[PDB]
């Protein structure tokens, strides 16, 4: 099983933990 | 930052949960 978080599975996994809240800011 | 924390190393929830906004 592979740790990391590269690529489009640390995007995925953005959208997933932050929620509504988002990340790489808020327009607005 | 992030890719060196959860890419290069690896990263628990709360790490990954504070480059939100």
């Amino acid at each position: 099983v592979n740790q990391h978080l590269c690529g489009s599975h640390l995007v995925e996994a953005l959208y997933l933990v932050c929620g509504e809240r988002g990340f790489f800011g808020t327009p607005k | 930052g992030i890719v060196e924390q959860c890419c290069t190393s690896i990263c628990s929830l709360y790490q990954l949960e504070n480059y939100c906004n």
